[PDB]
Parts: C-alpha cells; sequence; structure tokens
RNA sequence: CCAGAGGGCGCCCGUGAUUUUUUACUGUGACUAAAAAAGUGUGACCAAAGCAGUCAUUCGACUUGAAUUAGAAAGCAUGGGAU
RNA sequence: UCUGCGCAUGGCUCAUUACAUCAGACGUAAUCUGCCGCAAAAAUCUUGCGGUCUCCGCAACAUUGGAUAACUUGGCGAAACGCCAAGCUAAUACAUGAACCAACCGGAUGUUCUCUGUUCCGGCGGCAGGGCAACCUGCUGCCAUGGGACGUCCAGCGAAUGAAUGAAAGUAAAACCAAUGCCUUCACCGGCAGUAACACUCAGAAGUGUUGAUUCAAUUCAUUCCGUGCGAAAGCCGGGUUUUUUUAUCCGGCGUCUUUUGACGAACAACUGCCCUAUCAGCCAGCGAUGGCCGUGUAGUGGACUGCCAUGGCGUUGACGGGAGCGGGGGA
C-alpha cells in the first residue's frame, strides 16, 4: 500500500519539476493506469491555468464544474488517459485528449457532434451468468455486444448520453491505426503483416504516408478506421508523422525571425 | 473389469481426477484409438502430443499429458545426465560467459531437476526440450514436453 | 393507539436566563413515517422492476439478431446449393428424353 | 433492393418531398405515375431499416403504406381464391375428416406434421364465409379455442408442382 | 508461529542458510483439525481476505453420489475401515478426503423401486440398463461400501462417490 | 439474379523426412522510470543554474516551447552464410 | 459523546544478510485484494382491520423491536491514558421483516378425467377349484407407439460433492424391418420430388465462450447450505409545486447490503549476473537429506507438514565452512 507518489517516481510526460516541493499527486484506481494518464488537477493547474495553485484547483472541481464522460467529478485526483472526452461548460471549451509526436500528450478542441462520440478498444471477451457475452475494455464494461458480435483487439465506436453505436471496426490489413506505449506512440500508420508468434509476444509491421516503415508490438495497437478518410475523430495538426532531428532543428531557427 | 497389479502397487488405488471410469455403458468416444475410458489433452506451444501417451495404460498426475499441470512460460533445452530416482531425470546445460576486461569466453554448468512422465524414457546424453511449471516438488520446476 | 399524532404529545422543559426570555426545548421525533416517507418508499421498488424489465428486452433483442443470421445462412446456403444441383440436373435428363 | 412508398402521393407535397429528399445526406425519392414512390437507398441492411422508418415520406391526408419494391404481391395474400387453415387439431389422436365435416364438404386436405395443430385445407374462393364464422371463434372440438386464416399459396400451383415432379421421377429412374 | 517455507530448511546442497528477518502472517499454518463420528460440530475461523472457513469436527452425517445413475442422495456414515494414510486414523475414526468408510445404504435402495402413466416409465427406465453383481449384494444386505470424496476440515461437510466394479474390488481385497 | 468445369489466393485442421536440423558471430529492428551523464534551444545583468519564455498598444498571438541519445551480461523477432 | 473512515502510508536508521538480497527479462491456468471505475439484481407470506377454534374472513404506501453512551445520583483509590452501583434517552449502531403487483425456461408426479387402445402373442394382475399359492384350469379388467386438460411438490445469486455439455474437418451407391416425415389417395393405398430445428400457443425467443494450452468461463440434472453469506438501509437531504405552510404530486442529489471483473496493491516462484579465502575438500538422512503415493494445512502451489516406500541430491567449470559487506540507479 502507497499513498504517496514523488516528482522523480512520477511521468516526464505530465511535466512537473524536480524543485517546488516532494511530492506529485498518486491518483486513484480507476479507468487508466498510474504509469500513462493525467490526472484532473494536473491538467487544469499546469495547462490550461484557471488555477494557478492546489486551493484554486478543488475550488472548481468539488463545485461539479468539470465532466469526464458526461458525469461531473468532484474528486481533486481522479485520471484521465488516452481517448476521453473532457467537457467544462462554463468556459464554452471541450478537450479530447490525444497522443501526438514526440510522445507527449495533447489536446485537441471538438464541437457537439463529436462531444458525444468516444472509441472503446476489447481486451478480452467473457462470458457472464444466463449465457450473457460480456466485454472488457480500459473505461469499463457494458454489456453485450453486437454491433456485429466478433472478435478481441478491435474497436468500437460508443456513444455517451445514449447508446447509438455507428459499427466498430476490425483488425485487418491496409486498416489505419495510433499507437501507444512503446516509445513509438503518438504515430499513425497502415496496418501490413501481423506476425503470431505463440505464447509469445504478437509482433506487427507497419506503414505511414509517404514510407519511413516501422514496426511495435500488436497490443500498443489500437484501431482508428479502415482509411484517413474514414476517421470517426479529429486528430493534431501533425498527422502522427516523425520527421529527422535535423529537419525539425533546422526549421525551427529559420521561422524564429518574426 | 478387474483391476491390474502392474498399475496398482500403492496402498490407496490409482485413477485419473478428470474422468469416470466407473464409467460405464460408454458416453463416447473419448476414448483412445478404442479401448476403455481415458482422459489425454493437447498442449499448445507449437508441440504436439506422443501417440504413446494417448493410448497409454499410465496413471500420472503431474504430465501435462493426463493431467491439468499447464505448461506456460519459459522454454528450456538441455541433455540427460542421469536416469535414477521414480519419473525425476536430471538435466546438464552448458553455455559460455563473457568477460569484457580480458575479450575471452569461459566456461560454465547448471543443472535442473525435471519431471519425465512414464510416457517417455530417455537415455543419458539425448536432447530434450523441457517446459515451465508450477511447483511439483522442492526442487522441481519444470516438466518435460518433447524428447529428442 | 392508530391515527392519532404525538406531534402535539411530546413533553416540554423551560429554561430561565434573566432578562432574555425563555425558551422550551422538546425533542425531534425519529422512527417517524410522514406523507413524504411512504412516498419515497413505495417510489423505489418501481424504479426496482423497471430496470430488470430493461435486461429482459435487451437480451430478446440480442436473441433475435443472432437468429435473423442463422436465418439469413440457410436461405442462402440453399439458393447455392438448389442452383447447382437441379441445374445440372436440368441439362442432363431433359436431353436423354429429348434424345 | 430500393424500397416502395405506396398510398401517397399526388401531389404538391408529392413533388415538393421528391425534390427534398433528393440527393443527400443518405436517400432520395424518385416519383411515379400513381399514389406511391421508389425511395432508393438499398443494401442488405437497408432493406430492413426503411420499413419501420418514415422520414422522406409525408401525408396530404393519407395513411402511409411501406410496400417491398414491387407492386406485386401483397394481393395474393389479400384475395383470389383463400385457402384456409385451422390451429387446434391434432395429428396426434384426434382423426383428420373433423375438419372436413365442419366445413360441410369441398375436399382437399392433410394435417401437418409431428409439429403441431395446424391443418390445411381448400374450400376455394367460398371459404370466405365459412372463416368468417370460425376467426370469430371457435372453439373445442377435441382441440383447443383456436383461430383460421388464410392467403392463397396453392391452389392452383399444388397439382402442376406435383405433375412436375412425377415427370422428373420417371425419368430419372 | 506455524511458518510454510524453505527457509529454515536446508540447501540442495547441504548447506544452510541464515535469516535476516522475522516471520509473518502471510506464511501460517493452522493445527490439524480431526473430524470424527458424532453430531455436528463447526469451529470458524477467518482467512486471509475477510472470508470465512469451516473446520469440522464430528461428522455422522454425509450425502454420497452413484456414478452411472447420476443421482446423489443423503446417508449416515456408520463405521470407518480402510484409510491408505495410516490405520491410525482408521481406529480413531476420523474422516480425511479419499477414505474408505461405510453408510446407511437407505436412500439408494429406496430410489431404485422407481428406475399409473409411471407404470411405463419402470420398463422404459430399466430397459438398456444392468446393474453389478458386485454392488447388488452389498445394496441388499443393507450396507455399502463409499467413499467420502469432500475434504471435510475446510469446509465442515462430508460428501462422496460410491465404488463400483474396478476401485471396489481392489478395497474389498484388503479387507 | 451467366451456368457448368478445372485453375489461383486468404483462414482452419489432419497426415507425411530414407532423420528434418542448431548455436557463437554479425546487420536491422522489438522491449526497457526519473535524478545523474551526453546533447539541441533560450542574453535568468553574465556565470554555477532553470525549463523557461518572446512578441503584440490589447480584454491575446505564438495553432507557444520543454527536441534527441546513451545504458555490461542475459532475454525477443527477422536478414547474412565467411570464419 | 455514540456512529462511519484513516493511523499497515509518510518519516528515521544499515545491525543481521551470498541459489541470501537485488537488477535486467519473464510467470501465477497456483492466489487474495477495502477505498476507486464500469455493470448487474423479477427468491422469500409481511402489515392493518374484524372475529375466534390454535384458525379464518376483509383490505394494502409496512405507523417494526429491544438496548447503550454523553447527563444526573451515590461513589472508591496515595497515585494510575485506574475503576464500580443505580436512574434517563437516540441511530445509516444493533436486531427483525415485506403478499398481490412481477415475466421467461425446465424437472419429478397423481390409482385426476377425457381424446383414446386402431392394440395382440406378452405383461400387470384381480378371483374361485386343487390352492403346498409350485403351478395347472376356468372366469375377468387394464396396458403393450400415444396427447389434451386439471391438480400437487421443486426452481434465484453465491458455495460444496457426483454425472453430462464445453463442434467437426481420412471410403461410395442400395434394401432390410422398427418407426416416422413429406407427396398422394375416398382410403393410416405404395414411393422419395420437396425438406434448419421442433407437438400448438414463440412457423429463428443462441444448432456457434475466450486462449498457444484448461479438470477454466458459462449451461443442464440430482443432492445439499442454519450462521460462518445476500434490505428497497424500515436511511438522509434538496428543488419545483398547492391553494389550505402542510400532495402518495413530480423531479434531482447523497448513502448502503449482495454478485461479477478491471488496476491501486499484496504474496509466491527463478532464466542470467556479482568481493576475498584451499594453512576450508568432501558436504547432505537418528532430528527430511533427493524423489514417489494417498492425505493434512494454507488465500493458493510445494517435504510446508504427517504416515508409508525407495537411495538419491551437490562438488576442483571451487561445494561446505570462514573473513569483509544492505543491493541497484550512480560518484571520483
Amino acid at each position: 500500500t502507497k499513498k504517496h507518489l514523488k516528482r522523480l517516481y512520477a511521468p516526464k510526460d505530465w511535466m512537473l519539476s524536480k524543485l517546488t516541493g516532494v511530492f506529485a499527486p498518486r491518483p486513484r484506481a480507476g479507468p487508466h493506469k498510474l504509469r500513462e494518464c493525467m490526472t484532473l488537477m494536473i491538467i487544469i493547474r499546469n495547462r490550461l491555468k484557471y488555477a494557478l495553485n492546489a486551493a484554486e484547483a478543488q475550488m472548481i472541481l468539488r463545485q461539479g464544474l468539470v465532466c469526464v464522460d458526461g458525469k461531473p467529478r468532484k474528486d481533486t485526483k481522479y485520471p484521465v488517459g488516452f481517448m476521453d472526452v473532457v467537457e467544462i461548460p462554463r468556459t464554452g471549451d471541450r478537450f479530447r485528449i490525444l497522443y501526438d509526436v514526440k510522445g507527449r500528450f495533447a489536446l485537441v478542441k471538438v464541437g457537439e457532434a463529436e462531444g458525444n462520440i468516444k472509441l472503446l478498444k476489447v481486451e478480452n471477451v467473457y462470458t457472464s451468468t444466463g449465457r450473457i457475452p460480456v466485454a472488457m475494455t480500459h473505461d469499463g464494461h457494458r454489456i453485450r455486444y453486437p454491433d456485429p458480435r466478433t472478435h478481441r483487439g478491435d474497436t468500437l465506436v460508443y456513444n455517451l448520453k445514449e447508446k447509438k453505436v455507428v459499427d466498430l471496426i476490425k483488425s485487418s490489413n491496409g486498416k489505419v491505426v495510433m499507437v501507444t506505449g512503446g516509445a513509438n506512440r503518438g504515430r499513425i500508420g497502415e496496418i501490413m503483416s501481423i506476425e503470431r508468434h505463440p505464447g509469445a509476444f504478437d509482433i506487427a509491421r507497419l506503414k505511414d504516408a509517404a514510407g519511413h516503415e516501422f514496426a511495435t508490438r500488436a497490443s500498443n495497437i489500437f484501431v482508428i478506421g479502415k482509411d484517413m478518410q474514414s476517421v470517426p475523430v479529429t486528430l493534431p495538426k501533425q498527422q502522427g508523422l516523425r520527421i529527422n532531428v535535423i529537419q525539425e532543428r533546422e526549421e525551427k531557427l529559420i521561422a524564429a525571425e518574426a | 473389469h478387474s483391476v491390474d497389479l502392474t498399475l496398482q502397487h500403492e496402498k490407496a488405488y490409482q485413477r485419473q481426477t478428470a474422468v469416470n471410469e466407473n464409467s460405464h455403458n460408454p458416453n463416447k468416444k473419448h476414448v483412445n484409438m478404442s479401448g476403455h475410458i481415458r482422459y489425454s489433452k493437447k498442449i499448445g506451444l507449437g508441440f504436439k502430443t506422443p501417440k504413446s501417451a494417448i493410448n497409454g495404460k499410465y496413471i500420472d498426475r503431474k504430465c501435462p499429458f493426463t493431467s491439468d499441470v499447464s505448461i506456460r512460460g519459459r522454454i528450456l533445452r538441455g541433455v540427460v545426465h542421469s536416469t535414477k530416482m521414480k519419473r525425476s531425470i536430471v538435466i546438464r546445460r552448458d553455455y559460455l560467459h563473457f568477460i569484457r576486461k580480458y575479450q575471452r569466453y569461459q566456461k560454465r554448468h547448471r543443472s535442473l531437476t525435471v519431471h519425465c512422465s512414464p510416457c517417455f524414457d530417455p537415455k543419458p546424453g539425448d536432447e530434450v526440450i523441457v517446459g515451465q511449471c508450477r511447483p511439483l516438488s522442492k526442487t522441481i520446476r519444470y516438466n518435460v514436453l518433447e524428447v529428442v | 393507539s392508530r391515527g392519532d399524532d404525538v406531534r402535539k404529545y411530546v413533553i416540554r422543559r423551560k429554561v430561565v436566563k434573566e432578562g432574555k426570555k425563555d425558551r422550551f426545548k422538546a425533542p425531534k421525533i425519529q422512527r417517524l413515517i410522514t406523507t413524504a416517507v411512504k412516498a419515497r418508499r413505495a417510489k423505489k421498488a418501481k424504479v426496482a422492476i423497471e430496470k430488470v424489465r430493461k435486461s429482459a428486452e435487451e437480451r430478446r433483442a440480442y436473441l433475435h439478431l443472432i437468429g435473423t443470421r442463422r436465418r439469413a445462412a440457410r436461405q442462402r446456403n440453399s439458393a447455392r446449393r438448389h442452383a447447382h444441383k437441379v441445374a445440372a440436373q436440368k441439362q442432363a435428363l431433359a436431353l436423354f428424353k429429348g434424345k | 433492393n430500393g424500397l416502395y412508398v405506396k398510398n401517397w402521393g399526388q401531389g404538391s407535397v408529392d413533388d415538393a418531398r421528391a425534390l427534398f429528399g433528393t440527393a443527400g445526406k443518405v436517400v432520395g425519392v424518385r416519383v411515379r405515375r400513381r399514389r406511391y414512390a421508389i425511395i432508393f437507398f438499398e443494401n442488405a441492411a437497408a432493406v430492413k431499416k426503411a420499413i419501420d422508418l418514415f422520414n422522406g415520406k409525408e401525408f396530404m391526408g393519407n395513411v402511409l403504406s411501406v410496400v417491398p419494391a414491387k407492386t406485386t404481391p401483397k394481393p395474393d395474400p389479400h384475395a383470389n381464391s383463400s385457402v384456409v387453415f385451422v390451429s387446434p387439431i391434432f395429428r396426434a389422436s384426434t382423426t383428420k375428416k373433423q375438419i372436413l365435416e365442419l366445413f360441410s364438404g369441398m375436399k382437399v386436405l392433410r394435417l401437418r406434421t409431428y409439429r403441431n395443430n395446424y391443418a390445411y385445407v381448400y374450400l376455394d374462393t367460398p371459404a370466405a364465409a365459412q372463416r368468417a364464422v370460425k376467426e370469430k371463434n371457435g372453439a373445442e372440438f377435441r382441440g383447443k379455442q383456436l383461430r383460421v386464416a388464410l392467403s392463397t399459396r396453392s391452389l392452383a400451383k399444388d397439382r402442376a408442382r406435383a405433375e412436375r415432379a412425377r415427370l422428373l421421377m420417371a425419368a430419372q429412374k | 508461529g506455524i511458518v510454510r517455507s524453505r527457509l529454515h530448511k536446508r540447501k540442495i546442497t547441504g548447506g544452510k542458510t541464515k535469516i535476516h528477518r522475522k516471520r509473518m502472517k502471510a506464511e501460517l499454518g493452522r493445527l490439524p483439525a480431526h473430524t470424527k463420528l458424532g453430531a455436528r460440530r463447526v469451529s470458524p475461523v477467518r482467512a486471509r481476505g475477510g472470508n470465512f472457513k469451516l473446520r469440522g469436527l464430528r461428522l455422522d452425517t454425509g450425502n454420497f453420489a452413484w456414478s452411472t445413475e447420476a443421482i446423489a442422495q443423503r446417508a449416515r456414515i456408520l463405521d470407518v475401515v480402510y484409510n491408505a494414510t495410516s490405520n491410525e486414523l482408521v481406529r480413531t475414526k476420523t474422516l480425511v478426503k479419499n477414505c474408505i468408510v461405510v453408510v446407511d445404504a437407505a436412500p439408494f435402495k429406496l430410489w431404485y423401486a422407481k428406475h399409473d402413466e409411471l407404470k411405463r416409465k419402470w420398463m422404459l427406465r430399466r430397459e438398456n440398463h444392468k446393474i453389478e453383481k458386485a454392488v447388488a449384494d452389498q445394496l441388499k444386505e443393507g450396507r455399502l461400501l463409499a467413499r467420502i470424496t469432500s475434504r471435510p476440515g475446510q469446509t465442515a461437510r462430508a460428501d462422496g462417490a460410491l465404488l463400483e466394479g474396478a476401485e471396489l474390488q481392489f478395497y474389498l481385497k484388503k479387507l
């Protein structure tokens, strides 16, 4: 049992300093893990800057003014992972968090339609009392599951005010993917060949726009859509392309003139 | 039926947990070419069962081929050193080591005490391939899959 | 007995403070069922049953779906079968009684 | 297949809805000679959805009808002979011809199956009167409370069916 | 302080390990339950999940099952006869899993009657069936040999099975 | 809703080696917390430091920035055929 | 002051400690897991009125029950984060307990009656004569494919034990009787064109779980569960109404019992690696040392432990013993 987290045992992706206290908030058990997530008070304070310090944060949160997934959240700390939607009425802002190139969390801004749309992977599929089929994901169960039954590793489309499930998408060649984990995340690609190694980690081989193809595992893959015109959701300014270190550097120089 | 005297030697009666031997008018088929009823189990990881195990006579609750022992993790090789004991064989391994300062190699052995189903009977100096398991004895943590 | 209200019939007590006028202390009543209480309680078990029935509704729709798929399957693999068989047959025997 | 609205429209509202539904977001309404339209969205899921949904349809006073693609088929259940069938009536043990008796002749019929408790009988066109008694009930007759009803299927076709069956058989053997 | 570890034991090399730690509640034994014949007594304890278990003491009553008839019915354990762990356990009339004991027989005898309209069923069920002669002699006489297949120190009940040809002959020949 | 007939591909299983073959080695990828180390950017008045901050005469713009690398032995995938 | 939650975290220190710890890489199908996330839940003869025979008739939104602190009264003790008798009263404490409303699906059955046996050769018998009830004889009823109605007992979640399920994937055309379906006929006449399943009510209301692998998930049947499991807290607060403040009027926010599985954790196992010493060469079984069999114990795996049986295990590629020492990221 551990109730304390510290600044040097916390991820780099939150971008907290070495200095300025020796403690960081430990998010609770929730829809997502401790080693990837962004906790509430970290978002509000250190990003959107509607809080300057700890007291400020809870003086927002505890009044029910912040809502991930349509449910108001009183708690100071509570994790928010990949592919969630944060809606704070008072401003008129809406976020859909995501990863972006350089492996680091990013924030999109979305309108009406996509403030009710989400996506969910499938981790496992199992059977419960009365022969009722069940799925399990990151965030939550939810029950049965047609849209038409099928299989693990596939990706659904979930609506949050009520279920209207548009279809789903599967893991098959020529489709499109965004990545998590593995120091390869914040990219986007196609799906070429998937190697299967029994009893052992399963290795995928991918591609992306204008070549520079690559590879990862298969539990770091999260499907997005059939094609890159077929996407249900919006994406950052970068389209999941890494470009070379030298290219980047050079460009930053040339444009700095102002 | 009447009872063996070469599969029985113990104070208690030797039987398989899995399946109903009391059987009777047999409801089938579950059974092995064709013969009295028997339990046999197809483990994966790209290994294929012995012919022998399926059609066997023997009663073992530690082999993965007729019991609920599961083979899961690490997968190893080695050769045989000594056939002693009852169902418990002894593996030797050999492999090298590298010291950065000298930039030269060195030889070392380990050894392991593994389980051998009565289905196999491998001789000293034969190769073998084995599998990871839950503790079946104080030392014993592996079980044979496949002989060479 | 019953129908007779005990809000009326509470004990009162009284306390002095010199030149600050008195106050009558008397107790709140607990384990008390009003109008509000009864309504609230009853309401719960209406919620309860409803939820159950929703489950059953879902289940029906699921089952129905599966069976419709299986139905389509049957039909499709009839068409295929029937066509193959009786077209090849048509050729065969018709031409041996036209011979 | 593209589905078929019927029992609307005439019509100014006809024309209006016709060019409103074209050409997206889905759908478009291809207006037709009389009171009906073709409604084009087609796909195997499309034919199922299109039934129970009623956007892209208007009425001017009319009651809507959603009909399969061709204008053919509904007249066959409606009319032209009857022919009638009766359900409570055992295979198992209670005999057939109680059936025939009940309707006072005009023959041909069978019981079906080992499943369950209908029989089927042709009393031709005049069965319109017979069923209008027994549908409005109709009780026991070594059976149970019942219902009778119709649609045409065969006759006429059953006789020509078994004819063309026997023909095939003789050739075959 | 009863412990379950390899710490107090020797190495495979005949050496001896040195500790640097006390002992935990993670490792934990508790003293054996010895479950005899007599009126039901129970001695509930609590485990490491907050889940009780029921240490049984003295059980005279049972539940026993045919294989092949696919039933189970009650009975009363009468005497203990054979145990293969020790002869100690026999003499004390204690009960452990895979112990061989004696039962009332009555409910089985009863039920096998039934193996109006009923009169047809008693033909159809009795057809395609025989009962062992081994089993027969026993069942008649009013006592049977049965085997407890439950662990009756951690559930506080005894349940069992019943012995047909193979198993049965292996036991009888001891006696 | 161009049929019959062989072809060809994608999944799944079963049967077949007169004995099927493998590692060290090396190429390219997988996997692997910070602090520290290496390193890109930035006039904290230089500096040791720190991840900041710079413009705009306005109720904000940078769709701000916080790159990148290394990490014995062992483990994992896939190429090479000399020693 | 009662109640609920937390104090097992954080802080501080390196004494013990070399198949020990620890780092890299793996495993738990061998396991437990409060708070938190998401999701479920159709069991139970209760209450009021009237009479009384114990048991009934008549109604329906459950007017539940018994205690104990603070406080007061007497106090005791040298002291004591020591204590006693009596009198008072609470609950989201503790203890009870909810019909109809409220469904789907299956079992076992009645000497229930009515479609019926179209149905005899055998069976079950029921009676008398000889009756020793062995049987022979004569007499007699019912049954020998079945289905409809009516009645009775059982059925939930979770847990134990025993059966069954938990797909298959290695030859090709006819006749035989027992059925039985469909054609077909006045016909229960004699042949195979059509043909998911199947006795109505439901003409598709699961013929189809995941994994490299399961004695797993889940399903069906038979027996069981007694405190050591299962309430709608018999709970709390708002807001709009209503007109009497003061409605069974509607709406919302909290809180809690039980079940299921994620990650916050815990426990267990070990593929590879690490100072000095041979003036440390044999070390391990009476008192478990290596393995085997049935058990016991534990959350679970195991010589973890009992009983019984074998004679193994390790080592000059440094065992065993001793000396120095918390391990790693890292610093000079």
